[PDB]
């Protein structure tokens, strides 16, 4: 019968993830562009080793803006280093709207389907993302033909599928009738993790430096006064507070913005701090002489 | 119910009906389901059609003698219309013949050696996935080393989806032996393979082979949990 | 102990959302204790989640409010004091204390003190006799008698709040833009009481006869 | 355990951009309602699936989503400037003997 | 060097003066072309009254 | 040249690039990867944005013998200018770890390109030193005393990382670790106090053995070090001083304040004791009433 | 020396609170309630 | 050099102007944008807290909405024309 | 106080309101809102000293918006039949008031 037609779990390296973020953010508002370099093996494995952002084009995402002079040139330099990788798709940002292929972009992505048969269009939306995690999705062309010939069920085998409910109407219609969405995973080695994880030794050298000690008194003093003012409302609150029905009590004795909670919070902050302050002061003194 | 509500063209639905029904009629042959749900059956495609032939073996569990007979047109040689049929019959045979006779293991063993080259042809990848699950089932608790060697050759070929099937198949055959040479090879290979399905297969196989292995699996557990891969930790557990 | 770390990290995440960038809106009325309706600066009416443990006592009175930009939700509240009416760039506060306000018209300087300084400073006195707080003060005379300066001096050194506005702040070219500032002055004073209201230009605003010719 | 869920859950709610507020002008025979989205123009937009057109009435103020504008929940209390004005003015405490003669 | 444009998009933008476009040629209340994405003074336009 | 070099901030991106590049050029058996570093310069903060490997060969037999490809440096410049124009050629990274005297010689070719003293960014690839995964060093030319010829030498500068906004935000989603230091709760910093002492102790012992090595193994005496150690003995608090007595007073106050905060927490914990009891008392009645009512109904 | 002890006494209070507190609650959760 | 100057501006990208509507804190400032909607923004570290004064014209990122720097007073044309005369 | 109704002071023109839409027709819309929020005493304070020129003139769009409100009290007769909306007006002088009253 038919081929599996299971969209690739797109293993987008940590290096590729950070790198789309830089180009895309700085380049606001102009919708940026570039190719994704990687390797496709098996039926559902693409690893995107690296990406590179093509020079800005004032035309915006267009068939104009995809260009082979840049394509050739970067790859020829990577020949010299042996870091050469084939074009396996393209990324761009729509930052002025969420992650979904435009009517113009579906024509464009089809050109790339001729180049490479497992070509992706990965829309990275940089302004609207607040963390570089949410509103980022991956796509791959599903023909017009598929829609007519009821071949969409073949297309979603061996997958869990991803729906983006938000953004509808039009946009959603186009999305459903153009591409297929699948989960995006981030792969990294643990040598990378250790780098990410790393800081310095001057990190702890700073952690042995001590503030001026009058300022520390200021904080201890302040806390005591701080807590006096909120201890009156707490004092008032528990005078009676026996009256039937909890919901009523919450308005009457101000159980919202809870004074009991707020007192324990301030006490506890100042307390953990003053244990570190006495400890550090003693450690330094005995250590040195 | 199955025909009326659940749609046969949609693949996920069709898998659910095939599995529920396979059990309904299990442990005695039944062709009642084929006949009732005949139009329904023609709709099938892709992996819905692999599951459709393998369903037959869950149904036909027991009645061992007539197990082979019914599966006769679907085998390779007698079928080359559809690779999903060819492959899902061999999985299907192995269900009936789970833990029973070793005359069956022999047949499947031939098919593995034939295709342990290039699984790069499209038909071959599907075929060889079923063959590999199939022979593992058939050889359960035999501790046939011949089987084990055959499924190594699939692994090292680095067949796309059959790599997983083979890895599982080893642990089902050699069930509970804790042969150390087997343990060493699997564990080491799983690091090399970058493709996750093959990796999952070997993680889980390492557990199977150490069935009832008690405190002699203790060497294995420390390595798998400490392995930085999430995959090996999952099978570690 | 494992769940303590999750909890702590869970609060940290919410602080990023709470943080800048933000956009100002104006909390309208409740629809419900824990869901309310707001209007933005952009005229759009958003029905928004009231995040847990926030202000309620004052939140429900139409009051100025902040909205997280990307969530378009009520993540934290502003004082009514925030977003003060259109008001003079320099200090309300008087930088001089040397004062010629003392040396000559001294009798009038005490009088102003009597009406204005004496209730705020000593509330106690008033409570015992039983009077209502003394009534407003109109200052009129020929100009070049330092009227706007004798009273300024007092506000400055009493160190009760001082709101110094002109009719020129209020005046507007639009439709209904003047009055919305006027409502803000009266309330703004109540919020931050004891409080001193002085409108320097009021002459211009008052007319002998009303007209609508233009 | 319960507390950490609540903090997380609130965060997940806030995510949804927009969310609006209209008023049903009328009910129509395809099972849609004509909404006047209060700042924006008019839109004809379906009822939520959960509530039927029998439940709704003329001039019902409603909440609205923003990703499809499909109705969310009916407003418990009518959004109108007048409501806020009452709040401020407060319940009269004055009586006839406050003013003598 | 710097330019305050008030756009026809009804926005107000403080943009780095493009160095290619001369400081001389430019003047207050010159009519000018401006790039559509990123707001920079792209070119100068015959004025209309 | 510019002497402005004060801090060198290094994006998490440069590090990821350099690792990857080292392993894709399959430079091994202490085959050096030498690649270019791009970013801003002639600033107090040098903002190190990116790196790309250059073709490179290093021969183990003799270290004078290496290749570096001139034209590649040139080709990259017009490409990188278009991509982001704030980038300039600023020097080269070395795989390290070792600090070579072949780096004086490589710096001289980079010195042709650069408008600053060539920035040598030693990005350790083995990551043995967990802390300091980076060293930064700038080529200077300075009058060497004792009637010796002017020397070109490497003076350490702060290589410490700061990160850009765009990079940082994604990194933070990935991790959830308590890292080397987060300064989190009490637990986290309490660990820190032990670790940090241990940092110092390590540092300190090495200074002790360095002094043996001057007089046993005849290192040329680096007088700079000796200068710093004089400042340590001299600005060393002296004990028996009445300053120490003052210190003890400050200690007395804070330990007291802790005691008063401890008591206030007792009042909070004590309130919870009663409220839960109140609740139990009502519930006893709720459950009793179930039993009697089930009997009556039946 | 004096103050060190006073802290320990408060802590000992807290513990006494915590243990006792939970013993009625067991009873009630186990009992049926309306 | 002249043509290279355009490449460099392109990466700079435009900015939005408001004005310091009211100081509330050193940490956070309330600005009212000239085009419209009032925003609460953050301060950048090189710009000083005291350069910031009420009524000073400020420039801010479009993207992050964070006060980059003070601008000189960007006078209305009417008062700009009176200054402009040298007789 | 004794009547026990919602005493909503609306002081002045509702051209001050500008929250949604123009404030002009919000004057007129008062009827609708008072009905929903009954029991209500609408205390319309408005002296009508916005110009003597338009008190005695034919000019004045303020006069037009005012007028459309008065008509709603006698076309719709929502307030009259089931009285719970009292229309309490207050002007300093009987003689500076609009003559349609
Ligand atoms: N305590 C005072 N006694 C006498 N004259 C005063 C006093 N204080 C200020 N002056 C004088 O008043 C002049 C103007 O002060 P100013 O504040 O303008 O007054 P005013 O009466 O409010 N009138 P106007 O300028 O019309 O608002 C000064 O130039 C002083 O000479
Ligand atoms: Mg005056």
């Amino acid at each position: 019968t038919g081929r599996d037609d299971t969209k690739e779990t797109v293993y987008i390296s940590s290096i590729a993830l950070l790198k789309m973020l830089k180009h895309g953010r700085a380049g606001v508002p102009m919708e940026v562009m570039g190719l994704m370099l990687g390797e496709f093996v098996d039926d559902y494995t693409v690893n995107v080793v690296d990406v590179f952002a093509m020079p800005q084009s004032g035309t915006g995402v267009s068939v104009e803006a995809v260009d082979d002079v840049f394509q050739a040139k970067m790859m020829d330099m990577l020949k010299q280093t042996g870091r050469d990788q084939m074009v396996v798709g393209w990324y761009h940002s729509h930052p002025g709207f969420g992650c979904w292929l435009s009517s113009v972009d579906v024509n464009t992505q089809k050109s790339f389907e001729q180049l490479n048969s497992r070509a992706v269009a990965v829309v990275v939306d940089p302004i609207q993302s607040v963390k570089g995690k949410v509103v980022i999705d991956a796509f791959r062309l599903i023909d017009t033909g598929a829609l007519i010939n009821n071949l969409e069920p073949r297309q979603t085998t061996s997958n869990t599928g991803l729906l983006n409910k938000a953004n509808i109407q039009a946009l959603i219609h186009g999305l459903n009738r153009h591409y297929y969405s699948l989960n995006i995973d981030y792969h990294k080695t643990a040598k990378e993790t250790k780098m990410l994880m790393n800081l310095h030794k001057e990190q702890w050298q700073s952690g042995l430096k001590m503030y001026d000690y009058e300022e520390k008194e200021e904080s201890n003093l302040a806390a005591t006064k701080s807590m006096v003012k909120i201890a009156e409302q707490y004092s008032k609150r528990i005078e009676e507070e026996k009256e039937l029905t909890e919901e009523e009590l919450k308005t009457r004795y101000v159980g919202r913005q809870d004074p009991k909670k707020h007192l324990s919070e301030t006490a506890d902050e100042t307390l953990e701090n003053n244990i570190v302050s006495v400890l550090t002061a003693g450690v330094n003194s005995v250590a040195i002489k | 119910k199955s025909k009326s509500s659940l749609d046969g063209k949609f693949s996920l639905f069709h898998t659910a009906v095939s599995v529920a029904n396979g059990f309904m009629h299990a442990g005695t042959t039944d062709n009642s389901f084929i006949k009732a749900n005949l139009p329904w059956l023609g709709k099938a495609q892709n992996w819905a059609k692999f599951t459709a032939t393998a369903s037959l073996g869950v149904i036909h569990k027991g009645n061992l003698l007539e197990g082979k007979k019914v599966m006769a047109p679907y085998l390779p040689g007698s079928r080359a219309s559809s690779r999903f049929i060819k492959g899902g019959s061999l999985y299907g045979l192995g269900l009936i013949y789970a833990g029973f006779g070793r005359d069956t293991t022999d047949y499947l063993k031939n098919i593995i050696v034939e295709n342990s080259g290039t699984s790069g042809d499209e038909d071959v990848d599907v075929l060889l996935h079923g063959a590999s699950l199939g022979i593992g089932l058939a050889a359960m608790g035999s501790a046939n080393i011949e089987v084990y060697e055959a499924l190594k050759e699939v692994l090292y070929n680095d067949s796309a989806t059959s790599g997983e099937a083979a890895a599982l198949g080893m642990g089902l055959c050699m069930l509970g032996t804790g042969k150390p040479e087997a343990i060493h090879d699997m564990f080491t290979y799983s690091q090399e393979t970058q493709h996750g399905n093959i990796t999952r297969g070997l993680a889980v196989g390492l557990a199977l082979i150490n069935y009832g292995r008690q405190e002699l699996a203790d060497d294995l557990i420390t390595k798998m949990l400490a392995s930085d891969e999430s995959l090996l930790r999952y099978g570690g557990a | 102990r494992h769940l303590k770390r999750e909890l702590k990290r869970a609060q940290e995440e919410v602080k990023r959302i709470q943080s800048v960038p933000l956009v100002i809106g104006q909390f309208l009325e409740p629809i419900d204790q824990n869901t309310g309706i707001v209007s933005s600066t952009t005229g759009m009416s958003y029905v928004v989640r009231i995040l847990s443990t926030l202000d309620r006592e004052l939140l429900k009175p139409s009051m100025s409010v902040a909205l997280h930009r990307h969530s378009n939700a009520l993540v934290d509240i502003l004082p009514p004091d925030s977003d003060s009416s259109i008001s003079v760039m320099g200090e309300n506060e008087k930088p001089d204390v040397t004062y010629a306000d003392v040396g000559g018209l001294d009798m009038q300087k005490q009088e102003i003190r009597e009406a204005v300084e004496l209730p705020l400073v000593q509330a106690d006195l008033y409570e015992q006799i039983g009077i209502d707080p003394p009534r407003g003060v109109l200052l009129y005379g020929p100009p070049g008698t330092g009227k706007t300066m004798l009273v300024k001096a007092v506000a400055n050194s009493t160190k009760a709040a001082f709101i110094r506005v002109n009719g020129s702040e209020f005046v507007h070219k639009y439709l209904g833009e003047g009055p919305r500032m006027v409502r803000d002055v009266f309330r703004l004073a109540r919020e931050n009481a004891p409080s001193i209201i002085f409108i320097d230009e009021v002459d211009s605003i008052a007319t002998k006869r009303f007209d609508a010719q233009t | 355990n319960d507390k950490v869920r609540f903090i997380k859950d609130e965060l997940r709610l806030l995510q949804e951009p927009g969310s609006y507020v209209g008023e049903v002008i009328k009910i129509v025979s395809d099972k849609k309602v004509l909404v006047k989205v209060q700042p924006e123009g008019k839109y004809i937009v379906d009822v939520a699936k959960d509530i039927n057109v029998k439940d709704l009435k003329a001039s019902q103020r409603v909440c609205l989503r923003s990703d499809s504008y499909m109705l969310h929940k009916v407003l418990e209390n009518k959004a109108d400037p007048l409501v806020s004005l009452m709040m401020v003015e407060k319940v009269p405490d004055s009586t006839y003997d406050m003013v003598g003669g | 060097k710097a330019a305050v444009v008030k756009t026809s998009s009804r926005q107000t933008v403080f943009l780095p003066m493009v160095g290619l476009v001369d400081p001389d040629k430019l003047k207050p209340n010159d009519l000018v072309g401006v790039n559509k994405d990123s707001y920079l003074i792209l070119d100068t336009l015959p004025s209309e009254f | 040249m510019s002497l402005q070099h004060e801090k060198v901030t290094i994006a998490p991106l440069v590090l990821l690039s350099a690792l990857d590049h080292y392993e894709r050029t399959q430079t091994k058996e202490n085959k050096r990867c030498v690649g270019v570093i791009l970013g801003d310069a002639n600033s107090s903060t040098i903002r190190v944005t990116n790196s790309f490997a250059l073709p490179f060969e290093e021969d183990e037999k003799n270290s004078d013998v290496w290749f570096l490809d001139h034209n590649y440096i040139e080709n990259m410049n017009e490409m990188c200018k278009k991509i982001n124009a704030k980038e300039k050629l600023i020097g080269w990274y070395h795989s390290g770890p070792k600090l070579r005297a072949s780096d004086l010689k490589i710096n001289e070719l980079f010195k042709k390109y650069t408008q600053n003293n060539p920035l040598l960014l030693i990005v350790d690839v083995k990551q043995q030193g967990v802390g300091l995964p980076t060293d930064a060093y700038v080529a200077i030319e300075q009058v060497k005393d004792d009637g010796t010829s002017t020397e070109k030498t490497f003076l350490h500068l702060p290589c410490t990382i700061e990160a850009e906004e765009a990079e940082e935000i994604g990194v933070e989603h990935l991790l959830r670790d308590v890292r080397d230091q987060a300064a989190g709760g009490l637990s986290i910093r309490l660990t820190n106090q032990l670790k940090s002492l241990k940092g110092l102790q390590s540092k300190l012992k090495d200074v002790v053995e360095y002094l043996d090595k001057v007089i046993n193994k005849e290192l040329p005496i680096n007088h700079t070090i000796l200068g710093k150690l004089q400042d340590v003995f001299n600005l060393l608090p002296n004990l028996g001083t009445p300053d120490d007595d003052e210190i003890d007073v400050e200690n007395h106050d804070r330990i007291n304040i802790s005691n008063n905060l401890q008591k206030a927490l007792t009042v909070k914990t004590n309130d919870e004791l009663m409220v839960i009891y109140i609740s139990n008392l009502v519930r006893s009645i709720i459950a009793f009433d179930d039993l009697i009512e089930n009997k009556i109904q039946n | 020396q004096v103050f060190d002890e006073r802290i320990k006494f408060a802590n000992q209070l807290h513990d006494e609170y915590l243990v006792s507190m939970r013993y009625p609650e067991d009873k009630k959760t186990q009992q049926n309630e309306k | 050099d002249k043509t290279e100057n355009d490449i460099k501006a392109l990466q700079s990208i435009g900015q939005l102007i408001g004005e310091v509507m009211k100081e509330l804190s050193e940490e956070k400032y309330i600005v009212k944008a000239s085009s419209g909607p009032r925003y609460i923004v953050g301060v950048r570290n090189s710009v000083d807290r005291s350069k910031l004064k009420k009524g000073v014209r400020v420039t801010l990122d479009i993207t992050t909405l964070t006060i980059m720097r003070i601008l000189p007073r960007e006078t209305d044309p009417l008062v700009y024309n009176m200054t402009s005369f040298e007789q | 106080h004794h009547t026990d109704c919602k005493f909503i002071r609306v002081s002045g023109a509702e051209l001050v309101q500008k929250y949604i839409g123009e404030g002009s027709r919000m004057v007129r819309e008062l009827f609708v809102m008072a009905r929903e929020h009954a029991p209500s005493i609408i205390f319309m304070d408005e002296i009508d000293s916005i110009g003597s020129t338009r008190v005695e003139g034919s000019g004045g769009g303020d006069s037009e918006v005012q007028r459309t409100m008065l008509e709603l009290l006698n076309q719709l007769d929502g307030f009259e039949t089931s009285k719970n909306i009292k229309i309490i007006m207050a002007t300093n002088r009987l003689d500076i008031l609009d003559p349609a009253l």
